[PDB]
């Protein structure tokens, strides 16, 4: 008679209807970023008309502030990594013998490896750590030096073109909103695009399957 | 290859007699490697073609004619937006059951749907063209016959019914 066929061909005309519904939502959400676009490039440049050539001019300034707000991030990262290093170094620390602790501490002039032949083995894992909490200190300070040449230079240049970004605020501004609203948007189409895939990929699952069941009834069929 | 901007189903029917097989053949890229109506009961075949800037793929469903134990036609005919019944020219028992098959239908298939009856060198005139054309005309079909050798005319009806069911999903989209 007939096997498993209705249920596939039911999931078909399914996903027919599936696939349709969310491509209509994938084109209506890409109208959208489009005319959140357009909307965003003509009203940026009248305010560019009308707010002057301070907007150009002021460029460097804006852009200074990102590379600064990039050098703090990685600052408070690079911190970050500092901390729990020297956490790994006193945890370390905790198979003491305090004498040996002071031993590395207080002098690593001539540590003389054959030392370790005869003291506690899990100095290795102390003084490596010791190693990787130094390299993350120095991570840390030039980090930190970053961060501050990044700062003083964005205020350098702010005091320089103090007139002109007060003047051009409101273009960077809005710029900055659009900007949100335009990611937010393709965000939006990406994830439509997905579960449209998604979609086409069932379909062409239940085709698969159902080629599958008229095959398997190729081999029955052949057994005569 | 999946890129397009609409899928259409569109099912074949009429009688067995007509052989729809072989006019399909020439446009249609059957998805399988087998003979699916023996086995499964419904012959798939895709066909893609672009209307007023859009894509528009429709896949079609064949036959299902041995209908001796075919319980499967509620799936079907489920979800479907064309229909093509399928008679020959040569013969008056498929353009009388083209009723028939008109019944099932309106039992199985939407109430909105677009049908196109459709008319399959040997013989000679057994369907007057008027007669098929004022039937389809009362009710309320599109209609196009066409041979094998001149295969422009089903090209052309396919570009048609899908135009058609085009036209009415944009309309509906237009009405947000």
């Amino acid at each position: 008679v007939d096997p498993r066929i209705q249920g596939e061909l039911e999931k078909l005309n399914q996903s027919t209807d599936d696939i349709n519904r969310r491509e209509t939502e994938l084109e209506d959400a890409r109208q959208k970023f489009r005319s959140v676009l357009v909307e965003a490039t003509v009203k940026l440049d009248e305010l560019v008309k009308k707010i002057g050539k301070a907007v150009e001019d002021s460029k460097p300034y804006w852009e200074a502030r990102r590379v600064a707000r990039q050098a703090q991030l990685e600052a408070q990262k690079a911190t970050q990594d500092f901390q729990r290093a020297t956490e790994v170094l006193r945890a370390a620390k905790e198979t003491i013998s305090l004498a040996e602790q002071r031993l590395l501490e207080d002098d690593k002039r001539q540590f003389d490896s054959a030392w370790q032949e005869m003291l506690n083995h899990a100095t290795q894992r102390v003084m490596e750590a010791e190693q990787t909490k130094t390299r993350s200190e120095l991570v840390h300070k030039e980090t930190a030096a970053r961060y501050n040449a990044a700062m003083g230079r964005m205020r350098q240049l702010e005091k320089k073109l103090k007139r002109a970004i007060n003047k051009s605020k409101p273009y960077f501004e809005l710029k900055a909103k659009y900007y949100v609203q335009l990611e937010q948007l393709k965000k939006t189409v990406d994830d439509l695009q997905a579960k449209l895939t998604l979609a086409k990929g069932e379909y062409k699952m239940a085709l698969k399957n159902l080629e599958m069941i008229s095959d398997e009834i190729h081999e029955r069929r052949r057994s005569s | 290859d999946d890129e397009y901007d609409y899928l259409f189903k569109v099912v074949l029917i009429g009688d067995s007699g007509v052989g729809k097989s072989n006019l399909l053949s020439r446009f249609t890229r059957n998805e399988f490697n087998l003979e699916s109506k023996s086995t499964i009961g419904v012959e798939f075949a895709t066909r893609s073609i672009q209307v007023d800037g859009k894509t528009i793929k429709a896949q079609i469903w064949d036959t299902a004619g041995l209908e001796r134990y075919r319980a499967i036609t509620s799936a079907y005919y489920r979800g479907a937006v064309g229909a093509l019944l399928v008679y020959d020219i040569a013969k008056h028992l498929t353009y009388e059951n083209v009723e028939r098959w008109l019944k099932e239908l309106r039992d199985h298939a939407d109430s909105n749907i677009v049908i196109m009856l459709v008319g399959n060198l040997r013989h000679l005139r057994a369907v007057p063209t008027d007669e098929a054309r004022a039937f389809a005309e009362k009710n309320g079909l599109s209609f196009i016959e066409t041979s094998a050798l001149d295969s422009t005319n089903v090209e052309a009806a396919f570009q048609t019914i899908l135009t058609e069911i085009y036209r009415i999903v944009s309309q509906k989209q237009m009405s947000d």
